[PDB]
Parts: structure tokens; C-alpha cells; sequence
């Protein structure tokens, strides 16, 4: 529960050994500051190309279920923003994605729903970190993330095949 | 499985240039330089919830963008 | 002012092509597409938990980021 | 309580307004887009003026955070409202009467209204326009510069009075 602040030497530590740091860094800020957009926008278009979702019989009918859904999707992008922060997989695939096949098969939420609202939030993350704007509408220096581009859609695909 | 439903929430701050926040969070040493010294991020595990408000405006844009 | 807080919500029902029916119109038919679309309004108060701020707060206090492709302002001193 | 407007009224509605079905379009890009619209505009007023989060500033707590993004979600949907009615009648009685005074009582500071406001205008033009990054919303391509000045001149009278 203890909030962790890294900087200074800590953080300068913290850059030795995960790759590419300061870019790393500026690709987490990008997921986390639009996270609810991010999560919204994958959720509505999830419903929005299968409007059965919020229909009575739906698995998103009600704020109830919609809050959970929403929250799961949130739960989801923040291990995958923290494996980027990391650079590996571990905790997500352990403390995220562990059982949670079977916890939404006991609950019957959807798979092909699922399917869609995370591959939804892999193409806005990919798009956040191969953002082509133009400098002036750029909060970071321009250049190629494509290689952390390439390892945030890798985390999202382990979270299609467990799921 | 986590039971508690938590899940990592970071924060970025890039706070170079920064004079009105006192750069106190970290408790570490320093590096020496302004790339690291007046940048920092926080780490917390967090119990993720979305509240009824939260979930209601979704459902409202939701329902005034359902594909046929 | 309006003493609730109250504001319009607009809703916007393009059902063409929507094989789940609705009736809440309860007026006359066009017997053209105009059946198959509603708009709708209520006025309803307007509410953001406190909870939601928390979370919107966290999101905002990086003072770097943005949506893509916007216009780039953020400053590091106070202006007002 | 709500009112529904569909078959023979909407037919009517659509005649009574200019442009009325590429209007009921350009209401559609706001609503569907409304949380991320009060985000952009909150969030932009504080990386300009990262103050406004201070100790001292007028969205320090939860409590005037949330106050502050329902107000701009208020005015956000009275916008939407006059953009649908192709009239700002009651935007400018229900929603901006008094509310320049009241802003002052509180010290709801008429710089961040300013720079918040014009966040929602451009961002609900684009959307309208379809110049956003995301254009999720199916329409028949076209020139909808009309109605998105239409908007923007809502969000001026907005502006104008705070
Ligand atoms: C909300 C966060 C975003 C900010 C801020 C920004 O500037 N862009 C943001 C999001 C974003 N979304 C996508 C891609 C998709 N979004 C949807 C959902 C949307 N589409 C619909 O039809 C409906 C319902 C009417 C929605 C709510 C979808 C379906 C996609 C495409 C997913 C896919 O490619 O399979 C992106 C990615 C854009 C890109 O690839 O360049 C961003 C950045
Ligand atoms: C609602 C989320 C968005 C999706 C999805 C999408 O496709 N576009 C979205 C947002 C959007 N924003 C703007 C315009 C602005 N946003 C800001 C705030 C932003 N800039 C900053 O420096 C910071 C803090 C680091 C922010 C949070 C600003 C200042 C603008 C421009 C305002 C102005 O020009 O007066 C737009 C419109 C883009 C355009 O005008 O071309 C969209 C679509
Ligand atoms: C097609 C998109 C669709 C499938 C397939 C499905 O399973 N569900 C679908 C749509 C859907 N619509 C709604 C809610 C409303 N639809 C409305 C449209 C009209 N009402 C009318 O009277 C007319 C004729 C003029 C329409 C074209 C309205 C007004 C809705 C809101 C009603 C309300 O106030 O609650 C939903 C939400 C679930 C539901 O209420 O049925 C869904 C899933
Ligand atoms: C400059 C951008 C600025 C003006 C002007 C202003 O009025 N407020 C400003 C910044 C600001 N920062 C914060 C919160 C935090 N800043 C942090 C940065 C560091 N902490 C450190 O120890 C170091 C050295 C490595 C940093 C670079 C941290 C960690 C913050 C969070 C604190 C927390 O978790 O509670 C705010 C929010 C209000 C405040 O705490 O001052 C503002 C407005
Ligand atoms: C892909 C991720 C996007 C992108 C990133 C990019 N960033 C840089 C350079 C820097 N980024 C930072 C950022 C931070 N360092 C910190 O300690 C913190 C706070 C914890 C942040 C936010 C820094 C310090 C740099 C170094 C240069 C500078 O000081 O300005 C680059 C340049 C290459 C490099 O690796 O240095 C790039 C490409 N660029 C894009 O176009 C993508 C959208
Ligand atoms: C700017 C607003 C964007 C744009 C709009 C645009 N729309 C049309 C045409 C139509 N739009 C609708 C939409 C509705 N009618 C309804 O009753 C409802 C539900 C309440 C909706 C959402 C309709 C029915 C039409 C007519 C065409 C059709 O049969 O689908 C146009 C075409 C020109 C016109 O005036 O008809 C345009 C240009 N186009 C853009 O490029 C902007 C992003
Ligand atoms: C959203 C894209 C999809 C969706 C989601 C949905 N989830 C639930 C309920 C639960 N989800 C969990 C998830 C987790 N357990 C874990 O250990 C972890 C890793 C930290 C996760 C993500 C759990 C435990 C539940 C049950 C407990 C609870 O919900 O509080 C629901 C149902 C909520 C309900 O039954 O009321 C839903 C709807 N639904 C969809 O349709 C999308 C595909
Ligand atoms: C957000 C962009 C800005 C901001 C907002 C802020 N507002 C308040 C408090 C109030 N706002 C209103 C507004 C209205 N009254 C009406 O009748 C209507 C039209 C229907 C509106 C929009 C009112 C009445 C209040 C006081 C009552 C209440 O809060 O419920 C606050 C809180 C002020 C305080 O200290 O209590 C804030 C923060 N703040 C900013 O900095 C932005 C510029």
C-alpha cells in the first residue's frame, strides 16, 4: 500500500537498468495521464461495435457492471503501464493475469468482449508511443519508440492469449 | 489474483524548472544533475474502483454511439 | 442559475439498422427513417465524485502530457 | 421526464433548425465525447497554470476538483443543448446568469474559465470537423464549418460573460 518515490540517484539507478529510460518514462506519462480515456474508449467501442453488451441480458448492463468493466480494463492497462515502467512482464502475468481466465468464466464475463476492449487499448497505447505529430504538438523530443511501442503491444498480446 | 483488486498506479513528474514545489517525496540521495534530481515517480498500489458517476457518463456516450 | 445544478442531457439515437426495437416516442410516425431515430432530452444534475476527482487529479499532476496531436501549453511557473 | 423526440417530431424538429440532420451529427460529436472533453479542458488549464493545484490554488482538494469539472461538464452540455436547438436562449438564462457574480463571490479565477472554455470550444470544433485524432463517428464527408462556428459562437457567449 506505501506510495514508492524514486528519484535522484534512486531514479538515475532505476534508468541504468531498464532500456531506453527517459523514453520509457515519457511513454508511461502518456498512458497514465489519458488513462481514463484510454479505458473508456476501449470499454464504448467494445459496446459500441456490440450494443447486445448493454442491452438487459449484456454483461455491461447496469453501472454496476460497467463500473467493473471499466475497472478490470483499468486494473489491465495500469500492470501493462507498469511493465513498461519495469520492462518485463512478471508481475502482470502473475499478479494481473494469474486465474483471471477462470475468475471471468465463473463470473461469465464475456471473452470476444474482453478480446476487443484490450485490443482496443493496444492500439491507443501503440499510437501514444508512435505518436507522428509534429513537434509543436508533441510534449516529448521527436524521435523512434518503435522498439517500446513493439514491447507495450507485446504485454497486451500476453494479456489476449490469457484470456 | 490479487483479492483486493489493486493494481500499480505510477505517476511521472518531470518537474525540471519546477520552483514552487519542494522537491521533498524523495528521501533518497541526490545524482548531481537536474535530469534526475528534479524528476521523479511515485509507485503505489491502489485499489482500482470506478464510481457510479464515472460508470453513468460512459454509459450516456455509449448509448448515443451504438453501431447498427 | 439553476439552483440544482441541473443541466440537458442530449441523447442521439441513430437506430437505422438497430434490430432492437424501442417505443419511448410516443408520437405520431413519419413512415420514413425518422422512425428508426430519437433524440432525447432530460434535465438532470450534473455530479463528479469526489473518488472520480482523486483519480482525474492523478492523471492531471504529471503537468507533460496530452491527448496526440494538440496544441502544447504546460508551463512550469504560476501564472495566475 | 425526459422528452423523446422521434419519427414525425424528429421529421419536424429537422425542418425547424438549419442543417438539422448533419446538426443532430455535430451534437452527437460532442456528447459521445463528453467526459474526455471536461478532461482536456481541466487538465490543460492546470499544465498551463499548474498553481490551480497548489495548496493555494482553486482546484486543491478533491472536493474543488470535482466542482470544478462538473461546472465545466455544465457548461459543456447547455453548449450541446443550444447547438441542438440552434439557440442559446437558455444557455444564457439557466446556465451564465449570475454566474459571472458567482465565480467572483468564490474566486473561481476568470483566467482558468478562460483557458478551460476555450479548450472545450476547440476540441468540440475538431470533433465536429473531424480533425480529432479520433474520429470513431460515421458521417457522410462534408463541410460542417457552419455548425462548428455555430458552436464556438456558444462557447464565446461563455466566455464573453465570465
Ligand atoms: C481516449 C484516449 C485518446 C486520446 C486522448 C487520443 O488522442 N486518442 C485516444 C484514443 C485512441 N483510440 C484509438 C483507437 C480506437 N478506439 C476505438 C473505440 C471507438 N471506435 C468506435 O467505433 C467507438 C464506438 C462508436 C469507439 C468508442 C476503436 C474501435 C479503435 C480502433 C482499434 C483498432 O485499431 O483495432 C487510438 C489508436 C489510433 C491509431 O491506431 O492510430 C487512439 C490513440
Ligand atoms: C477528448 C480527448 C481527445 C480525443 C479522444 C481526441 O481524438 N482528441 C482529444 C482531445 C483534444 N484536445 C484538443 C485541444 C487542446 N487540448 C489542450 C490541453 C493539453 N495541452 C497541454 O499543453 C496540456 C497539459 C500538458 C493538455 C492537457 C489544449 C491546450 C488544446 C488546444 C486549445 C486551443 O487551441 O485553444 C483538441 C483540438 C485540437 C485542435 O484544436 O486542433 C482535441 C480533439
Ligand atoms: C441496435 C443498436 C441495438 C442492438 C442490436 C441491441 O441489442 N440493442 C440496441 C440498441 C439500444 N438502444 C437503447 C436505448 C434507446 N434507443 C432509443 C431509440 C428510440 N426510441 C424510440 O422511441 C425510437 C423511435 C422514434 C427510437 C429510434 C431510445 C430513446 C433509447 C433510450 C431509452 C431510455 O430512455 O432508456 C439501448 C439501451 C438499453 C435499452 O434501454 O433498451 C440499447 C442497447
Ligand atoms: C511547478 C510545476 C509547480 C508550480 C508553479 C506550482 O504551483 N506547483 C508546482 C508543482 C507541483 N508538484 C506537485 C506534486 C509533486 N511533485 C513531485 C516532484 C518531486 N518530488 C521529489 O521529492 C523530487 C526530487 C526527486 C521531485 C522532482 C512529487 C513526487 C509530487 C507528489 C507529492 C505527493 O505525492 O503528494 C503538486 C501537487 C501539490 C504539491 O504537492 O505541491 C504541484 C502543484
Ligand atoms: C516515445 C516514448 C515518444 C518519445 C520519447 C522521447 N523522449 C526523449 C528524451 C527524454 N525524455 C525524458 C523524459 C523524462 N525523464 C525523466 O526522468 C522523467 C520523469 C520521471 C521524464 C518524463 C528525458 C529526460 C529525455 C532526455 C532529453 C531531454 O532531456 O529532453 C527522446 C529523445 C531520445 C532519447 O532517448 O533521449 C525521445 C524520442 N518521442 C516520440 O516522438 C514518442 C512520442
Ligand atoms: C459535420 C457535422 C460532419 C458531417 C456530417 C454530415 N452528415 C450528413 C448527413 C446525415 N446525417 C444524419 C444523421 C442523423 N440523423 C438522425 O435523425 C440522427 C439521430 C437523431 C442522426 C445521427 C442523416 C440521417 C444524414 C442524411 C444522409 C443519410 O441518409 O444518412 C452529411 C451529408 C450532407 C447532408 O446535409 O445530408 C454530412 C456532411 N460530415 C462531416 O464530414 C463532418 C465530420
Ligand atoms: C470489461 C472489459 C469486461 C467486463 C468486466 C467485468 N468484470 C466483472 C467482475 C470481476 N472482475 C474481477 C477481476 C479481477 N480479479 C483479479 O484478481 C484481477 C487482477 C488484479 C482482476 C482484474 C473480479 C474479482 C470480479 C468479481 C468481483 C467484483 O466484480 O467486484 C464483472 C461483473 C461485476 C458484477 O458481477 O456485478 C464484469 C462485467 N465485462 C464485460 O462485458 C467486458 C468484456
Ligand atoms: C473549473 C473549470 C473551474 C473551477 C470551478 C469551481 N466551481 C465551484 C463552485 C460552484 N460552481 C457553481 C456553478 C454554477 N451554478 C449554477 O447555477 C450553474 C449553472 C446551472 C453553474 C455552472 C456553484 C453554484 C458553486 C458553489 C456551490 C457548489 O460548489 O456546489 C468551485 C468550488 C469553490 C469552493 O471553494 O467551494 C470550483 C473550484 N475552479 C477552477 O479553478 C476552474 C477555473
Amino acid at each position: 500500500s506505501k506510495a514508492a518515490y524514486v528519484g535522484g540517484a534512486d531514479l538515475q539507478a532505476l534508468k541504468k537498468f531498464v532500456s531506453e529510460g527517459n523514453k520509457r518514462l515519457d511513454a508511461v506519462n502518456a498512458i497514465v495521464s489519458n488513462a481514463s480515456c484510454i479505458v473508456s474508449d476501449a470499454v464504448s467501442g467494445m459496446i459500441c461495435e456490440n450494443p447486445a453488451l448493454i442491452s438487459p441480458s449484456g454483461n455491461c448492463y447496469t453501472n454496476r457492471r460497467m463500473a467493473a468493466c471499466l475497472r478490470d480494463a483499468e486494473i489491465i492497462l495500469r500492470y501493462v503501464s507498469y511493465s513498461l515502467l519495469s520492462g518485463d512482464s512478471s508481475v502482470l502475468e502473475d499478479r494481473c493475469l494469474g486465474g483471471l481466465k477462470e475468475t471471468y468464466a465463473s463470473l461469465g464475463v464475456p471473452a470476444a468482449g474482453n478480446a476487443r476492449a484490450v485490443g482496443i487499448m493496444k492500439a491507443t497505447c501503440v499510437a501514444f508511443i508512435n505518436n507522428t505529430s509534429n513537434q509543436k504538438k508533441l510534449s516529448t523530443p521527436a524521435g523512434d519508440c518503435s522498439a517500446l511501442a513493439s514491447e507495450c503491444a507485446g504485454y497486451f498480446d500476453k494479456v489476449t492469449s490469457a484470456l | 489474483k490479487d483479492a483486493q483488486l489493486r493494481a500499480p498506479v505510477v505517476t511521472i513528474f518531470d518537474a525540471r524548472g519546477c520552483k514552487d514545489h519542494a522537491n521533498k517525496e524523495y528521501t533518497g540521495p541526490k545524482a548531481g544533475n537536474a535530469e534526475n534530481d528534479e524528476c521523479c515517480v511515485k509507485v503505489q498500489m491502489t485499489p482500482i474502483k470506478v464510481a457510479d458517476d464515472a460508470a453513468a457518463l460512459v454509459l450516456k456516450e455509449c448509448l448515443s454511439e451504438l453501431k447498427g | 442559475r439553476d439552483a440544482q445544478l441541473r443541466a440537458p442531457i442530449v441523447e442521439i439515437f441513430d437506430a437505422r439498422g438497430c434490430d432492437a426495437k424501442n417505443a419511448q416516442y410516443t408520437g405520431p410516425k413519419s413512415n420514413d427513417m425518422n422512425d428508426d431515430q430519437c433524440v432525447k432530452v432530460s434535465m438532470q444534475k450534473i455530479t463528479v465524485s469526489e473518488a472520480t476527482a482523486a483519480k482525474k487529479l492523478q492523471e492531471f499532476i504529471g503537468g507533460k502530457a496530452t491527448a496526440i496531436n494538440v496544441p502544447i501549453i504546460s508551463s512550469m511557473t504560476k501564472k495566475y
